[PDB]
DNA sequence: GTGTGTCTCAATCGTTTTACAACGTCGTGCTG
């Protein structure tokens, strides 16, 4: 719960890792390590992931370093001090029995706009999709123009 | 070390009387008005403000090293130089230098930083038609009582007319855009308060315009 | 010194946890991909296989067998479909925040666009979507519609509700 | 989820434009062929991504509005998130972010708190976001992305969604810190042995 | 004249000897996704000999189930059906062929180029999702493209080699005269006179070499500039009328503008051909922060402007309408409809029914699941 | 006056902006209009920037106002009309040397690429304005029309662009010898104009003319002692005198460069 | 009740590293 409140030392080390090295003086530096390790080793807060564990590891090692440095400084001082439509087309074809060519399936389909343009091209795209999924076997290379036979 | 010393003397003596005995030392800091360090620039602007507050008789020959800072790249020098122009404007009485305050203010209506375009307006507002006295509320102009005609509104009124008389098409547009931007103020009360002051002005000029029906070529214009 | 040895223990346990997390997340995303892709097409197999390292997206557009159909030799439409299946499965395993889609209807057909629309309906039930198109299939699923217009050298945004699904399709 | 956005001064967006508190489910945007969609998504990416970083003078000027009204100096985008606990500072139920850009300044922020860049980077990193080119965002016509890249990059994206890159980075950094401490500890031991003798 | 037939066996996803039929003016490829519908453009690009990397594949064994070949037949406005056949021999090599006689690339490319088909710089082709990156690349490669259309690359090689010869000669002669003024300036001893005589003769030799090299340079530069200036002059006078024809919709009867500028009028190869465009309701911005639709329109206008210089016999378009609304796709459809003639053959692949709904011939492509052979049919749009 | 007032409607949103911002900053609670102007300038551009060099001040000043507006709104490609700004930078009265510098310092602040080499082209225009035949001998000391150009670009660490423009001026300084016999008086009068424009300009550094003197000694070495046995021999041609006079103009400048800063030794 | 004296927020002036763009180096794919 270290993100929410300031109870556990996990919150303090989280602040140390999250914000910066500062805003944690000597008087609040002297915290615990074993508690922090046994708090990170168990399952973390509301985000169940690993990223927060990585940040916490950075924080604990930074605190470790700073405390060791302070100990070094004190020891140096102590030394100094002691030194002293695809359906609509599928339906028309589903009904009509084999054999049937394209010209005739077009003949029984009249698009609402009356143009032998969009009706025909939509009919064509349609028979393409139908042939694309196992409806019709077709044949056109017999050197006869517009001679596609269409059969289930 | 040069930064520290001029930073120290900015509050050290609290008496510009040292410069009553050392005008050559004052001449030293006048030379550093164009240093590259943006920090030392404002220090010169602060010291030179203080020197006018007491040793007032140096309005003209000092004035030059003041407006030379408003057209500078740093914001600190501009945001400081402006506030000194405020104090100088009241203590001075030559209208011919008052107009030079205004032209250099309106020119900085827009700037690269937003805050310069912010401060520049209220410091202008504070001068032109927002006096700081009594008898400024709940009344109109009347006939030559309490000597407000030639002693109060002559700072509220006079430097206007000589700034709006420029036939240059820049002046006639730089003003009118600024006035509307001044209207959208901080909205504690935004309309009625500014009204009362300028309704006085709009009637005040009007009294001098009632002179046109009680009377001269350029004056009317 | 005791603090030092404890943080060494911490590094070890966290490394172990990382490795098990990698394994389980790979397994889950693989299963999710296979399910979504078999849902999209009436007949096909899709699966991911990690290489021998610690990936190769063996796609197949048929049911019986592949003919070593090498990726980026298939089509534009098929690989666009594969990319969408990938991101949608990754988000199915773990909910991602506020995903955004700019003109996914590029080289698809009617049927694929309808199947995209239905699965993105379900994914909208689970998470947050914003997208842009021009076609009638993606439009019928948002239940919250917008609109932009450009006039006087400025672009403005508005909010409209029904007219767009008949005005900017047909 | 995220509720409403304000953009002003941005490219093809002069004045003060706000979008409604949009719905948490699917949303669509429709308009003309060349107006204000790619710019909208570019603004959303601008406020929250790793892009527009290695900019320059003409770049940090390229993304302002150039028009006849008046020379514009700065621009800002601000988003509003209605989180519950996904973002770590759960004390704030409605977090807000904004990034202002002048011709010679940029500042990230939090709820009017003007923090530096590294902190908002760390904030978005603790949340479930990704710093680099994010998979959940696809720009114009770039949809054929994660189907033709080199497959080691696909392993990279998978290790990204599992969250391990930053883990390795901080682990190595911690190792460096450990080396500094091991030298300092050797010093400490020698000095205290001298103490003990004296 | 135009493309007439294509007979191909065992191409990628085409098993058996298929025959692709009549190609009238402005034919349209059509079919569902993922089944044919661009292997035809691929086979055209393979006949028109090109590297595999521009195609979707990355080798030459990967287009098959045995060794294959593509054979194209072309008309030359005088009845002659000249055929070009390119095969793939085992182990990965290849053999080109014209009229069933084995011929190396040289005469292939030559007798192909004589019909205004530049293959070293392919321009008549466009690939899926590459229309908008024709007007957005740096200016140096646009200059490279227009220069490849000029056909002056040996001129470029002689140019830059001669420039290296000529900075070398001039800087060496500069330091040479520096040392001469140095040495002779101290003269007032055999040392200075040997230095005089030998350095003078050395500098005279370097001078003769420099003068000769200047001549060679002036020759190659004169030829290169003749060709480049001819090309640029004829192209940069024709882009704005066709751009205004492209972008003048009924909504905006003042379409827009387009400019091709360069920095040094005398030495143009340094700064690339900068190119900018202005849609109807828009101010001046460079080709970087422009959007997708205007990028597409500008690229198509640029290609048509190229076509105004040297006409190509055919023109193959893939999905050029990826990011366009209805207005301008209807506009470009009307343009292509009223511009195709005996000199131009537009073969267009697209899905939007409004676009190809008014073609002359259609080639639809299906995929029989039994053989996985993406077979195809074709039909006319004249009886209706 | 009609054209300028027409364009002014789009720019009148400067205080009509605040007339509208009184409903925008403080909110209330055929589509040709935007595209009539941006076309009818390009159909009449090539006369606009020709009028600016006339002696009729009212005509001129009321031409430069239009040019001040077009670039400010960006209605025509600035690339086509940038080669006339520099020709208005110096060769006029003082009343216009402000605005030209202002536009020339506006584009270089935020565009930097649409204008980077055009100086080489535009310098042909200035020399094309003033006539020089047996008169107006380009003696050193005059106001070089780029006196401000180097200043405006040098307001940064421009270790590159400062070098770029001077390259665009020295383009005829070296003698490429496009055809060694054929050079005309106006053609070498051109290069003599380019000499003085390099002379009278101060610099922030000292290194950049040291390569310039390195170039002029090359042409001194390369082609000079060719004609050395020509002038002294019966002088009956114009091939050399159209060049040798030009060649001896280089020692003039090179001598002025040794005194340009009095720091070069030889 | 008025001056106090201490705590907390904003610009700016050297460093630093860090992204970026130019330049040889190989290795696969062909064609003669
Ligand atoms: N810096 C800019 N300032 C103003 N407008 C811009 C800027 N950059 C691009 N634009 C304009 O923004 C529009 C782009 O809108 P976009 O959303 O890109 O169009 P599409 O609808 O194709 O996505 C174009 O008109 C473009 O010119
Ligand atoms: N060498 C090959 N042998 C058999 N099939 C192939 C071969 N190479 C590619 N394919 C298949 O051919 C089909 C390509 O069809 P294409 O015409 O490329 O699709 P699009 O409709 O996007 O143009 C894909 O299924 C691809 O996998
Ligand atoms: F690859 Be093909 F154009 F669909
Ligand atoms: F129309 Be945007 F560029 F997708």
């Amino acid at each position: 719960e270290a993100i929410l409140s300031k109870k556990g030392p996990l919150a303090k080390v989280w602040l140390a890792a999250h914000w910066e090295k500062k805003l944690s003086k000597v008087q609040t530096l002297h915290t615990s390590i074993e508690q922090s390790v046994h708090a990170i080793v168990t399952e973390e807060t509301a985000p169940m992931a690993l990223r927060l564990s990585g940040q916490l590891m950075l924080g604990v090692v930074r605190i470790y370093s700073r405390k060791a440095r302070y100990l070094l400084e004190d020891c140096t001082e102590a030394l100094m001090r002691l030194k002293m439509s695809s359906q609509t087309a599928k339906d028309s074809l589903r009904n009509k029995w084999d054999p049937y060519t394209e010209g005739e399936k077009v003949s029984f389909q009249t698009l609402s706009a009356g143009c032998n343009r969009e009706e025909a091209v939509q009919l064509f795209f349609d028979v393409l999709v139908l042939a694309t999924k196992d409806v019709i076997s077709v044949k056109q290379d017999v050197a006869i123009q517009n001679e596609i036979t269409l059969t289930a | 070390l040069r930064t520290k010393c001029l930073r120290i003397i900015n509050q050290m003596k609290t008496i510009p009387s040292i410069l009553r005995t050392h005008p050559e030392v004052l001449a030293q800091i006048i030379s550093k008005s164009n240093d590259q360090s943006a920090i030392v620039r404002d220090t010169v602007l602060d010291l030179l403000g203080t020197y006018i507050m007491a040793y007032r008789e140096t309005i003209p020959q000092i004035y030059g090293c003041i407006i030379s800072g408003i057209s500078d790249p740093s914001t600190i020098v501009r945001k400081r130089a402006i506030k000194q122009l405020c104090e100088v404007y009241e203590a001075t009485e030559d209208l011919n230098i008052r107009v030079d305050i205004a032209s250099k203010l309106l020119t900085r209506s827009n700037d690269e930083e937003e805050t310069i375009s912010e401060l520049s307006l209220e410091v202008l507002e504070k001068l032109w038609f927002s006096p700081a006295s009594n008898e400024l509320d709940c009344q109109k102009g009347y006939e030559q009582l309490t000597f407000l005609e030639k002693q109060k509104l002559r700072v509220q009124y006079f430097p206007i007319l000589k700034l709006c008389a420029e036939p240059s098409t820049e002046r006639h547009v730089l003003l009118v855009t600024s006035l509307k931007t001044m209207l959208t103020s901080k909205e504690e009360i935004n309309l009625s308060t500014l009204h009362t002051q300028i309704r006085l002005l709009l009637s005040c000029l009007f009294n001098q315009l009632i002179e046109v029906v009680t009377e001269t070529k350029g004056i009317l214009y | 010194r005791r603090s030092q040895e404890s943080i060494s223990e911490l590094t070890t346990v966290l490394d172990q946890r990382k490795d098990e997390a990698i394994e389980r997340t790979f397994k889950q995303v693989a299963k999710s991909f296979s399910e979504i892709f078999v849902k999209l097409v009436p007949a096909g197999r899709g699966e991911l296989v990690m290489n021998r390292r610690s990936i190769s997206i063996r796609v197949s557009f048929n049911s019986k067998d592949d003919e070593q159909l090498n990726i980026n030799q298939l089509s534009g439409g098929q690989k666009s479909l594969c990319a969408l299946t990938l991101i949608f499965a990754i988000q199915r395993c773990d909910p991602a925040p506020f995903n955004i889609l700019d003109e996914c209807d590029a080289n698809l057909d009617a049927q694929y666009r309808s199947a995209i629309a239905a699965m993105v309906k379900e994914m909208s039930k689970t998470s947050q979507f914003i997208c842009t198109t021009f076609r009638p299939e993606m439009v019928k699923v948002a239940d919250n519609f917008y609109g932009v217009m450009f006039n006087h050298k400025v672009s403005t945004v508005e909010s409209i509700s029904k007219e767009e699904a008949m005005a900017f399709v047909e | 989820y995220i509720t409403k956005i304000v953009i002003q001064g941005f490219k093809s967006y002069k004045d003060y434009t706000v979008i409604e508190p949009l719905s948490p489910h699917h949303n669509v945007i429709v308009g003309r062929n060349g107006s204000g969609k790619s710019n909208f998504f570019a603004a959303i990416r601008f406020v929250l991504s790793d892009a527009y970083t290695h900019l320059s003078r003409e770049e940090r000027q390229a993304l302002l509005h150039e028009g006849p009204g008046a020379t514009v100096m700065s621009a800002y985008v601000e988003v509003t998130f209605a989180n519950a606990d996904n973002r770590f500072p759960t004390g704030k139920s409605e977090v807000v972010l904004r990034r202002t850009i002048g011709l010679k300044k940029d500042e990230y922020s939090l709820d009017k708190k003007t923090v530096s860049k590294t902190e908002v980077i760390n904030l978005l990193e603790s949340a479930g976001f990704s710093r680099s080119n994010p998979y959940y965002i696809v720009p114009q016509g770039r949809v054929t992305s994660l189907t033709n890249a080199k497959d080691s990059e696909r392993l990279e994206l998978l290790k990204e969604v599992a969250g391990t890159q930053i883990y390795e980075n901080r682990r190595a950094e911690s190792n460096k810190i450990m080396d500094e401490t091991i030298q300092k500890s050797e010093k400490i031991d020698e000095l205290l042995q001298y103490i003990e003798e004296r | 004249g135009r493309l007439l037939r294509l007979e191909v066996e065992n191409f990628k996803s085409y098993r058996g000897h298929q025959i692709i039929g009549p190609f009238e003016d402005f034919t349209s490829i059509i079919g569902p996704n993922g089944a044919g519908k661009s292997n035809l453009m691929d086979a055209i690009s393979f006949v028109l000999g090109v590297k595999s990397s521009h195609l979707r594949s990355t080798n030459v064994k990967e287009l098959i189930p045995t060794t294959a070949y593509v054979k194209l037949m072309y008309e030359l406005d005088n009845g002659e059906q000249r055929e070009y056949k390119r095969a793939i021999t085992p182990s990965g090599a290849t053999e080109y062929k014209i009229d069933e006689e084995i011929v190396t690339f040289s005469e292939y490319c030559g007798s192909l180029q004589k019909e205004n088909i530049l293959v070293r710089a392919r321009n008549f082709l466009v690939f899926q999702g590459d229309v908008e990156t024709i007007a957005s690349q740096s200016p140096l490669e646009l200059s490279k493209l227009v220069e490849q259309i000029s056909g002056s690359l040996e001129y470029k090689s002689e140019y830059d080699k001669s420039k290296d010869e000529q900075d070398k000669a001039v800087n060496l002669s500069a330091h040479s005269f520096n040392k001469k003024r140095g040495i002779n300036a101290e003269l007032r001893l055999e040392t200075v006179e040997t230095r005089l005589a030998k350095l003078d003769e050395e500098f005279a030799a370097a001078r003769k070499a420099a003068k000769n090299a200047k001549e060679r340079f002036n020759a190659v530069k004169q030829k290169r500039l003749q060709k480049f200036q001819a090309a640029f002059s004829h192209i940069s006078e024709q882009i704005d009328p066709i751009y205004k024809e492209l972008t003048k919709s009924p909504a905006f009867p003042l379409g827009g503008t387009a400019y091709l500028t360069l920095d040094d009028l005398d030495e143009p190869y340094l700064g690339g051909i900068k190119f900018h465009a202005m849609p109807p309701m828009k101010r001046f911005r460079d080709m970087d922060q422009l959007s997708g639709g205007e990028k597409t329109m500008a690229a198509l206008a640029l290609l048509f402007a190229i076509h105004s210089y040297q006409p190509s016999p055919f023109f193959v378009l893939d999905e050029i309408d990826a990011a366009l609304d209805q207005t301008n796709v209807t506009k470009i459809a009307n343009y292509i409809r009223q511009h195709a003639s005996s000199g131009f053959q537009f073969v267009v692949i697209s899905l939007k029914n409004q676009l190809f709904s008014k073609s002359e011939a259609l080639v639809g492509i299906y995929r029989d699941q039994q053989e996985n052979s993406s077979r195809t049919l074709s039909i006319n749009l004249e009886g209706y | 006056k009609s054209f300028l007032e027409l364009l002014a409607a789009d720019e009148d949103l400067i205080f009509e902006a605040d007339q509208k911002l009184s409903l925008k900053g403080k909110q209330n609670v055929k589509q040709w209009i935007e595209g009539v102007s941006a076309s009818l300038m390009q159909h009449f551009l090539p006369c606009i920037l020709d009028s600016c060099f006339s002696k009729n001040l009212r005509y001129s000043m009321l031409g430069i106002e239009i040019l001040k507006c077009i670039i400010h709104q960006g209605l025509v490609n600035p690339r086509m009309c940038f080669s006339t700004i520099i020709a208005l930078e110096s060769n006029a009265i003082k009343e216009t040397r402000e605005v030209a510098i202002l536009l020339h310092t506006e584009l270089h602040r935020r565009h930097e690429s649409l204008i980077d080499g055009l100086y080489a082209q535009s310098a042909d225009l200035i020399f094309s304005l003033q006539k020089t035949e047996e008169y107006q001998t380009f003696k050193l000391g005059e106001f070089s029309p780029f006196q401000s150009a180097y200043t405006i670009v040098s307001a940064d660490k421009s270790s590159k662009s400062r070098k770029k423009l001077i390259m665009q001026i020295l383009k005829p300084l070296k003698l490429d010898g496009i055809d060694l016999p054929s050079f005309t008086e106006e053609k070498v009068s051109f290069v003599s104009f380019c000499c003085v424009c390099l002379a009278g300009i101060p610099y922030v550094s000292i290194e950049e003319p040291l390569m310039i003197i390195s170039t002029v000694d090359s042409v001194l070495a390369t082609i000079g002692p060719t004609i050395t046995g020509w002038m002294k021999k019966l002088d009956h041609e114009r091939f050399k005198i159209l060049a040798g006079i030009n060649l001896c103009n280089l020692i003039y400048l090179k001598r002025y460069i040794k005194y340009a800063f009095s720091i070069s030794d030889s």
